[PDB]
Order: structure tokens, then C-alpha cells, then sequence
């Protein structure tokens, strides 16, 4: 039904969301050589499914870390270098990032109209009877 | 029991930044 | 290929941690230590070699892994979710948890002790060793397991998950509860 | 996303990749013994759109044969193996290959790394080893101490002069490694070089015959690089950066133009 | 539902660990225009019969009004 | 399933099998 | 989804092995 | 009572 169009629309919404933290942390933690956990952070992406289970919702199946190579820089008098002198940083990629705030803001946008489009149509179904 | 405390940026941030007083955080909780 | 000395600093964190996900290595020397925890998910290794040290956890997620010698020393938890492991070595200093999901795992050796979890789900095991013990949760769930050995030890709570168990060991104590 | 927004990113990682690339070989400009790296550039897959599946020919140049590419990438780091200038030093251990050649040295894990740099030393056993970490040089050519002088011939045969006996005596003879394809060997640092699939099995041999170079002591051989070549990459490599930008923000206005009027 | 038969949108990343060989993503062959303009079609035929329900109802008060 | 390599949101403890992601 | 008793607080530690 | 809250009378 139109309603469906709202859980589909919906879904999207907060798909796009944690699309757009995960970009956060990725811009904040680009130059970060150290991190508690235990681990140099790698750069993070979130990776859309859709769920079929007519109306396709997306769902967030988790969140992935990127495949490159840390950056590694020759910082010999750190205290976090290595026995040749190496301190690692994130493999983030700025131009990425930028490019997937672009995206996530504009598709977010426009799964705004599409629940705005079947808001007028539900209003216009319930004036027929009146 | 009430929560409470300040919304915003100074919330908005890791423990370690010290911003929020001591006793606000601690309305966070729960009070009575 | 194998992994050099030169390769192998090109896949290190700043505080040890081995990342080969995706690589195409086949086989690491021996003697390996890692300062850290150790990835080798979706790697086309068969085998990891013998004195492997590893200072944190190991991680052979969806892997090509099929064979663990005795003597590997692993300070974390072993992941190897998804991988090709038959059989389980005597011998294994785990200091974490075993997740052996989705593995042809089929035999585990006797008196086995699991410091953290333990993960058989949807394994061809057709029955757990002789006096098990087991310090966290026990998930058997989607297995061929239907016999329970005649002495076990659970610290925490068990999950049968589906399958049927008729034959209860005779000398059981539970910190927990069981779950079908 | 728009197909244009991934496409004019393929232009500036690829950009990005030869900015770093350039970047390297201005800092190694005075690094002895140093090839200079090029970025190669190639286009990515062209696929049919107004097709269902990839007809052959058949009418490429109308609407149905429109052909769109994927981009492009940085496909190699090429190396150019230019033979460098000369550095006449007076140092009695530092020795250079003229023409095709490689110093062979003996890595700590067993293997044989070959090196064009010469700055090479003795240790505290008398053995010729690099001047950086202080691999030994394959092969091993121990200086008695009783020596007052070091000689480098032309192939390699070096030479001692011992007081009180005339004429010199010969302690050893080095040799030098060829490859086929000088560019398939892997940079590991530290001036060495390792041999892969693509570069082919080590060709030793005395450094003077069967084509090999012809060793030169108190010599070493200069970076290759070329510091103009380098600044006049950096100039094209940022402007091309520079106008992928402005399509990501040409597409991104017209995208924000579509859910806004409509 | 038919998908639709339009190549997918092959993407150069080989980044994404669900990347293949050559490092390409391949991503649905969803056209944004072409959906605005459904959007807008679906919306306005949709309520356009709401109109003609809507009056059919009428006609069929009047009708019991004949004679009256 | 689905991806092979998500996360755990859930702190590093080394004796619990994380459940928050779809660990089949 | 829904739950009948209120979600956990974030932790954000400096140092994880301190919780 | 928000403990040490400011206050609005001249101090």
C-alpha cells in the first residue's frame, strides 16, 4: 500500500544516516596514529542490502573496514614506532569521503519526496467518502 | 526518578572532555 | 607467493596488529610471532605455520584455512568462522574463546578447555570429546550433535538451538540454564 | 550515485596516486644509485548502455552503439632504469657499476638482495659490507689488517698492499648480477632490489665481461631524477585534479537542482 | 514485477572488500530521472482517479433521487 | 547471511562470541 | 524494535581496558 | 537544586 511506501522510504532515511556517521568518523580519524582498542583505525564503510522479504526496504547489513594498506610514515623518534621507525596511519581517503557526503545528502533528499508524494496521495484517498 | 542534564555540544562529547561538571553527569542517571 | 619480512610491515598497525585480508599470500614462515591480533580472512592459506605466536586474537573469518599445528600460542580468541577446518589440534594455548561456526570441523580433541565461548553451530561433529569444560556459553545450535559425553562441564548457559539431545551426561553442574 | 561522480573520482585517485609518486622521486633526488618512478595512466572498461548485452558493432555511432566509460587508473609505477651521472669522491670504498649491473648483498633472512648504490664499508671483521645497516656484499671479500691500501679493478679484483712485500695481493674478486628486465625487480628500501616473476632469474658473471658494467672505484652514481620533469608533472597532475573537481560539484548542483524544483 | 534489462553500473574500486577480480563494484541500473518522472506520473494518475470514483458515486445519489 | 567482514559495536572482552553482528 | 526494559549508555573510553 | 546552578539576583 502507500504505507508500505513509508517503511521503504523510511528505511532509507536512516539508511542514509549511518552512512553519513560512518563518513563522520572516517573525516575525524584520518590523522589519528593512535586509538583505544588496540587497533590504528582502518576506514569504515557501510554497505547496503537490499532486503527483499513489490516493496524492497534497504537494511544496513553492518559495517565493513577498508581493504587498503595503512599509510605508513617514517616517524623514528615516536614513541609508538616500530624497530625501523614506521608509525601507521588510517588508510582514510578524503576524496571518498567527500564523494559519499554528496550522495548520502542527495539521496537522502529525495527519498524525502517520495514520502512527501505518498503522504498527498493517502490525503487525497481518504477526502473520497466525505 | 528524573534525568536530566546539559544537552547540546558539551554532552555531545566523549567523557575524557572534562566540560560537563561532575554532578550534572551524575543527574544522568536516574534521582529521586 | 609467501609473506617476506618487508611485506609483512606493510600490513602492521601502529600497535602490532597483522591485517592480510584479502592477500594473496599462501604460507607464513615459521617461528611467527605477531605483536598483536592476527587477520588472515579470506586468504588463500591452508595451513599456519608451526611455533606460530600470536599476542592477540586470531581472525580466519570466511578463509581458506583448513589446518592448525600444535604449539600455536594465541593470546586472544580464535575466529575461525566460515573457514575450511576438519579437525582441531591437542595442544592449543587458547586464552580466549573458540568460534568454530560453519566450519566441516568433525572431530575436537579430548578434555578440551575453552577459557571463553565455544561455537559448534551447524557442524558435521557427531559428538563433543570426553570431559569438556567450557567457562562460557555453549552454542551447539543447527549441529549434528544428539549424544552428550557421559562427563561435561558448561559455566554458563547452554543452547541447544534446534537439534535433539536424548543421551545427558551423568555428572553435569551448570552455572547457567539451557536453552533449546 | 551518479554515474559522473564515480567517474570524475577515478580521475582524481588516479591524480592522487601520481602526486604521491612524483613526490617520492623529488625526495630521493640526491639518493645515490635511485631510479626515478613514472605513473602510467590507462582508461577503464567502456560498456554499452543502450544495449541489453554487448552486440557487436552494429550501429556504434547512433544512440544504440553509445559507449561510456568507467574512468581511469594508475596501472604501474613504472621504473626507468636511465643510466645516472658520475660523483667522483675520494672515499677508497665506495665503487660504481658503468652500464647494466647489480651489487649483490646478503639479507638478513637469507636471501641475496641486490643494490646499485656502492657506499659500501668494512665491518669490525674486516668484510665489505654496506654502508647503511651493513648487509655483507655477496661476495664476501675479508681486508687482512695488515693492509695499507684497497684496490678495485676494472672487473672486481681487489687488491691489498702489505709493507715489506712488493706487489699486490689479490683477496678475493667481486661479481656483479644481471637481469633481463631491469624493471621487474621489486623496491624493497634501502636501495635494494629484489627479483619477481617479471624480472627473471639472476645472470652473474665477472664485472667486465659477458656484458656486464665495469666496476669504478671511488665512485658513485647519481639519482636519475629529473627535477623539472618532476615540477612540470605537478603542474599538469594539478590542474587535472583541479577540473575533475568542478564536474563532482557541476553534477552534485544539477542533482540538487532536480529534488528541488521538482 | 519485471527488473529492468539495463546493464548495472560497473564502478572502479578496488577498495570494497565485495570488490572482483579487476576491482569493480557493480551497482543497480537505477536511473534517478527516470524515477522522478515515474514519481510524478504514479502521483497525479493515481488522485486523477480518486476524481472519477469520487463523481461516479454522485451519479449514482442522483439517480436514486429520480422521481423525487 | 550477507557481508563476510561487519563489525562488533560491543566492547573487546575475548571470552564472549559477539552476538551483535550476524556471526553465522 | 521495541524492549521492555530502557537500552544501555553509550561508553566512549580513552582506554578500553578500563571499563 | 541542579547542584551549584547560577543564580539570577545580584550576587
Amino acid at each position: 500500500s502507500l504505507f508500505n511506501v513509508f517503511n521503504v522510504t523510511g528505511s532509507a532515511m536512516s539508511a542514509e544516516s549511518v552512512r553519513l556517521n560512518t563518513t563522520s568518523s572516517n573525516l575525524a580519524n584520518a590523522d589519528s596514529v593512535s586509538s583505544s582498542a588496540k587497533d590504528t583505525y582502518k576506514a569504515r564503510h557501510a554497505v547496503f542490502g537490499a532486503e527483499l522479504s513489490d516493496t524492497v526496504p534497504v537494511k544496513v547489513m553492518g559495517i565493513v573496514e577498508s581493504d587498503k594498506p595503512l599509510s605508513a610514515e617514517y616517524n623514528p623518534d615516536h614513541p609508538l614506532a616500530n624497530e625501523e621507525g614506521y608509525i601507521y596511519k588510517p588508510n582514510v581517503n578524503v576524496m571518498e569521503e567527500m564523494a559519499n557526503m554528496i550522495s548520502a545528502s542527495r539521496a537522502y533528499q529525495t527519498n524525502v519526496q517520495v514520502a512527501d508524494s505518498s503522504k498527498q496521495m493517502l490525503l487525497r484517498t481518504l477526502q473520497m467518502g466525505q | 526518578n528524573m534525568v536530566a542534564g546539559i544537552p547540546g555540544a558539551l554532552s555531545n562529547q566523549p567523557p575524557a572532555d572534562a566540560s560537563i561538571p561532575q554532578d550534572v553527569a551524575q543527574m544522568k542517571d536516574g534521582s529521586v | 607467493y609467501e609473506l617476506d619480512y618487508y611485506s609483512k610491515f606493510g600490513h602492521t598497525d601502529n600497535y602490532g596488529n597483522l591485517d592480510l585480508r584479502n592477500k594473496p599470500y599462501t604460507q607464513l614462515p615459521s617461528g611467527f610471532v605477531v605483536k598483536g591480533n592476527l587477520n588472515i580472512s579470506q586468504t588463500p592459506i591452508k595451513k599456519l605455520p608451526k611455533g606460530l605466536d600470536v599476542g592477540g586474537s586470531l581472525e580466519a573469518t570466511n578463509s581458506a584455512l583448513k589446518t592448525i599445528r600444535s604449539g600455536t600460542k594465541i593470546k586472544g580468541y580464535a575466529n575461525l568462522l566460515g573457514s575450511k577446518i576438519e579437525s582441531w589440534p591437542r595442544g592449543i594455548k587458547l586464552g580466549g574463546y573458540l568460534n568454530l561456526t560453519d566450519t566441516p570441523l568433525k572431530t575436537l580433541p579430548a578434555k578440551l578447555r575453552v577459557k571463553g565461548d565455544l561455537s559448534v553451530i551447524r557442524t558435521p561433529i557427531s559428538a563433543l570429546p570426553e570431559g569438556l569444560v567450557v567457562d562460557g556459553n555453549l552454542y551447539i545450535g543447527g549441529s549434528a550433535l544428539q549424544v552428550f559425553p557421559d562427563t561435561m562441564t558448561v559455566k554458563g548457559n547452554i543452547f541447544l538451538g534446534g537439534n535433539k539431545i536424548t543421551k545427558w551426561p551423568s555428572n553435569l553442574t551448570l552455572g547457567g540454564a539451557v536453552a533449546p | 550515485m551518479h554515474p559522473a561522480l564515480w567517474v570524475s573520482k577515478t580521475g582524481l585517485d588516479a591524480q592522487q596516486t601520481n602526486i604521491a609518486t612524483i613526490s617520492n622521486n623529488l625526495a630521493n633526488a640526491s639518493t645515490v644509485g635511485y631510479k626515478k618512478s613514472r605513473a602510467v595512466f590507462e582508461d577503464l572498461f567502456y560498456q554499452n548502455i543502450n544495449q541489453p548485452g554487448g552486440q557487436s558493432s552494429q550501429n556504434t555511432e547512433l544512440p544504440s552503439g553509445l559507449m561510456l566509460g568507467a574512468g581511469s587508473k594508475v596501472v604501474a609505477t613504472q621504473k626507468v632504469h636511465t643510466h645516472g651521472n658520475a660523483q667522483t669522491t675520494t672515499n677508497a670504498l665506495d665503487m660504481m657499476v658503468e652500464g647494466d649491473g647489480f651489487f649483490q648483498v646478503t639479507l638478513p633472512d637469507g636471501n641475496i638482495g641486490y643494490t646499485r648504490n656502492g657506499q659500501f664499508t668494512l665491518n669490525g671483521e674486516g668484510t665489505l659490507v654496506t654502508s647503511g645497516s651493513g648487509y655483507p656484499v655477496e661476495p664476501e671479500i675479508v681486508i687482512p689488517e695488515d693492509a695499507i691500501s684497497i684496490t678495485v679493478g676494472t672487473d672486481g679484483e681487489v687488491s691489498v698492499r702489505v709493507r715489506g712485500q712488493q706487489d699486490n695481493q689479490v683477496v678475493g674478486q667481486l661479481t656483479i648480477t644481471d637481469f633481463v628486465n631491469p624493471g621487474g625487480l621489486e623496491p624493497i628500501g634501502q636501495n635494494l632490489y629484489l627479483p619477481t616473476g617479471a624480472s627473471g632469474d639472476p645472470q652473474e658473471g665477472v664485472p667486465g665481461l659477458d656484458g656486464l658494467g665495469e666496476i669504478r672505484q671511488s665512485m658513485l652514481e647519481a639519482s636519475n631524477v629529473n627535477v623539472t620533469e618532476e615540477l612540470v608533472n605537478m603542474i599538469e597532475a594539478q590542474r587535472v585534479y583541479e577540473m575533475n573537481s568542478k564536474v563532482i560539484s557541476s553534477v552534485d548542483k544539477m542533482m540538487s537542482f532536480v529534488n528541488q524544483q521538482l
